[PDB]
RNA sequence: GUCUACGGCCAUACCACCCUGAACGCGCCCGAUCUCGUCUGAUCUCGGAAGCUAAGCAGGGUCGGGCCUGGUUAGUACUUGGAUGGGAGACCGCCUGGGAAUACCGGGUGCUGUAGGCU
RNA sequence: GCUCAGGGAGGACAGAAACCUCCCGUGGAGCAGAAGGGCAAAAGCUCGCUUGAUCUUGAUUUUCAGUACGAAUACAGACCGU
């Protein structure tokens, strides 16, 4: 049979918000992942400065915050109660890390007050399964074993067992 | 004229030889050297500080002071002037060894051992290296077999 | 597509490194570093302690450096600990401590300096360098060997160290990395430093435990409460272990048990038999696609 | 026969796939209550064993690749010294010593010092 | 404490390009400059506080007539930094 050591679990959500706007967006956007988990995210700033964009060098733009726990879990609930429990091809990645971006915030269960503005994020799961410490712990770092990495069919046929969600083509 | 300099020309003699790039061995640094030991110098890439010159490249030399870091060598430079047994320093890294000088003296145990033996014997022992003799007449042995009448081949265009 | 990143080019140029630097166990750069040695000291045996940690047991070994491998002359181990009588507290700074006590105690009893530097009996845990007094000769020292483990504030590996300065191993060390000395306020607390001694700190929250639910502490000790040891016995428990180190430092190799010679490596394959099996594998195939087709 | 820790020589040791593993032994893992630094025990550190050899690790094959080593290439290319040697030049041979590198085809997939254990 | 050039799979605004992690990655990035050698738990990247770019005597090397000047080498003695 299988072993108990073998149970596929999630790891983290990954939750960015890139506007592409510096100053009062970003800390508003910020204060939208303050009343959601209440937490300090971390920034991140640009790359070098594009006339097109309208960016410069060392300036922040976007915002992530990789959640975990049941807050996470809680979250996720949030995003499936979202999307009614369907999903699409392009979304899942060929190593099994999946994620998709929402458009708007009220539909969480926030209420939307007029001074913000509506902030949407991506919610990146990142799956996982016990066993990986060896792939980033101080000692020894290495091969972790065919078996023992997770597919995309696996994963995909693992949520459609699990959370009763359609998987529609396209 | 020419250029002066410290490394010039050095392409191919002061660089890493293949495969052996990075990561240095750890047999030439803890082990020690006597004073007045036979020791040829070759060059290396990884160390910078301390480097010999490009024109003290597999110099025999003997050592006459040993530091830390750094040892003496009195290695004999050849110079267009005259030979000088000149000193320098070393570090430990542009050490190499000699079998040459371990066979001597190994050679040198072995008469030293043959000469203490058979003493009550009184018999002559050959102990210098007698140069390489012309051979020994011997008989040629022959059965069955006769040696073949071989002969030339045309000459045929070879491309 | 994209072009193979694994070419045979790459194979041809892939230049390998060590083999223990391949396995990611040895860091040369330190390790090398910790082994430098003055050439003019004429084969001098550079002495080094290594603390190894393992989930349960601490490996405390004792080296010098040889040109064919760095010879082990003694070793410390934490799970022959219940032969001396200690059941509970197998991992932890009072462990740590009395390992490298009784290491350093079994050193000096085979040196031959017993008598000589009794030690810190009544431990306290103020600080008491190693000096040399005259009459005897000098005594023993050595070099500390971490490893791969960041010195933070409290660690096991410190806690050797002061057991080994306590028996009479003159390693050179600050008060910086110790447990009890605040990172901000920044001054070694004595007081502090006998609760990480003695274990104040692990049976009140034993006891917290005790007050709070059985279930959770039950989980964190299942064969703690086994070895039926309360609280109370903790603090006498190691006043009795240090009498067990003082009583008998050396140790008695175990009798082996008689092999029964049976080879559990599966045997090496031949040529003739690699041969064997791909001439009956292309034996087999020719036939089988005749027989089906 | 075999494991762990400290190691030397550094691909016969390297990358992938497949199979099997009694005991010691190394690890997965549960949490943060303290020292500890981080959004978060994700990293380090600390307090431990509910479970497991699944993964990790050990061993062996891939008409496997790479690597090491012999034949082949081949007395072939080249090269020290010499000549009323030749040839209009270009270039080549002789006396004499030495002597290659590919492609291609055969064999193999680590030795190993000390200490602590299993049988 | 970590790893770069460059590339694969994606995501409402967001595309060839703003941000995120999943998979590798002998160096094809970077190490101040033209160039050469060399560098992967580093000599690249980020952090804590520092100034050994401190002082006093020699010997030796590179061009050299074994003559200067500049540069470099570990030694002799105290004193600081993490």
């Amino acid at each position: 049979k299988e072993n108990p050591m073998r149970e596929l679990r999630i790891r983290k959500l990954c939750l960015n918000i890139c506007v592409g706007e510096s100053g009062d967006r970003l800390t508003r956007a910020a204060k939208v992942l303050e009343q959601l988990t209440g937490q300090t995210p971390v920034f991140s700033k640009a790359r070098y400065t594009v006339r097109s964009f309208g960016i410069r060098r060392n300036e922040k733009i976007a915002v992530h915050c990789t959640v975990r726990g049941a807050k996470a879990e809680e979250i996720l609930e949030k995003g499936l109660k979202v999307r009614e429990y369907e999903l699409r091809k392009n979304n899942f990645s060929d190593t099994g890390n999946f994620g998709f971006g929402i458009q708007e915030h009220i539909d969480l269960g926030i209420k939307y007050d007029p001074s913000i503005g509506i902030y949407g994020l991506d919610f990146y799961v990142v799956l996982g399964r016990p066993g990986f410490s060896i792939a980033d712990k101080k000692r020894r770092t290495g091969c972790i074993g065919a078996k023992h990495r997770i597919s995309k069919e696996e994963a995909m046929r693992w949520f459609q067992q699990k959370y009763d969600g359609i998987i529609l083509p396209g | 004229t020419n250029t002066k300099g410290k490394r010039r020309g050095t392409r191919y003699m002061f660089s890493r030889p293949f495969r052996k790039h990075g990561v240095v061995p750890l047999a030439t640094y803890m082990r020690i050297y006597k004073k007045g030991d036979i020791v040829d110098i070759k060059g290396m890439g990884t160390v910078q500080k301390g480097m010999p010159h490009k024109c003290y490249h597999g110099k025999t030399g003997r050592v006459y002071n040993v530091t830390q870091h750094a040892v003496g060598i009195v290695v004999n430079k050849q110079v267009k002037g005259k030979i000088l047994a000149k000193r320098i320093n070393v570090r430990i890294e542009h050490i190499k060894h000699s079998k040459s000088r371990d066979s001597f003296l190994k050679r040198v145990k072995e008469n030293d051992q043959k000469k203490k033996e058979a003493k009550e014997k009184g018999t002559w022992v050959q102990l210098k290296r007698q140069p390489a003799p012309p051979r020994e007449a011997h008989f040629v042995r022959t059965n069955g077999k006769e040696p073949e009448l071989l002969e030339p081949i045309p000459y045929e265009f070879m491309a | 597509f994209v072009k193979v990143v694994k070419n045979k080019a790459y194979f041809k140029r892939y230049q390998v490194k060590f083999r223990r630097r391949r396995e990611g166990k040895t860091d040369y750069y330190a390790r090398k570093r910790l082994v430098i040695q003055d050439k003019n000291k004429y084969n001098t045996p550079k002495y080094r302690m290594i603390v190894r940690v393992t989930n349960r047991d601490i490996i405390c070994q004792i080296a010098y450096a040889r040109i064919e491998g760095d010879m082990i002359v003694c070793a410390a181990y934490a799970h022959e600990l219940p032969k001396y009588g200690v059941k509970v507290g197998l991992t932890n700074y009072a462990a740590a401590y009395c390992t490298g006590l009784l290491l350093a105690r079994r050193l000096l009893n085979r040196f031959g300096m017993d008598k000589i530097y009794e030690g810190q009996v009544e431990v306290t845990g103020d600080e008491y360098n190693v000096e040399s007094i005259d009459g005897q000769p000098g005594a023993f020292t050595c070099y500390l060997d971490a490893g791969l483990a960041r010195t933070t504030t409290g660690n096991k590996v410190f806690g050797a160290l002061k057991g080994a300065v306590d028996g009479g191993l003159s390693i050179p060390h600050s008060t910086k990395r110790f447990p009890g000395y605040d990172s901000e306020s920044k001054e070694f607390n004595a007081e502090v430093h006998r609760k990480h001694i003695m274990g104040q700190n692990v049976a009140d929250y034993m006891r917290y435990l005790m007050e709070e639910d059985e279930d959770a502490y039950k989980k964190q000790f299942s064969q703690y409460i086994k070895n039926n040891v309360t609280p109370d016995m903790m603090e006498e428990m190691y006043k009795k272990a240090h009498a067990a180190i003082r009583e008998n430092p050396v140790y008695e190799k175990k009798p082996k048990r008689e092999v029964k010679k049976k080879r559990w490596n599966r045997p090496k394959m031949s040529l003739a038999q690699k041969k064997d099996r791909v001439a009956q594998k292309k034996a087999s195939f020719l036939r089988a696609q005749e027989r089906a087709a």
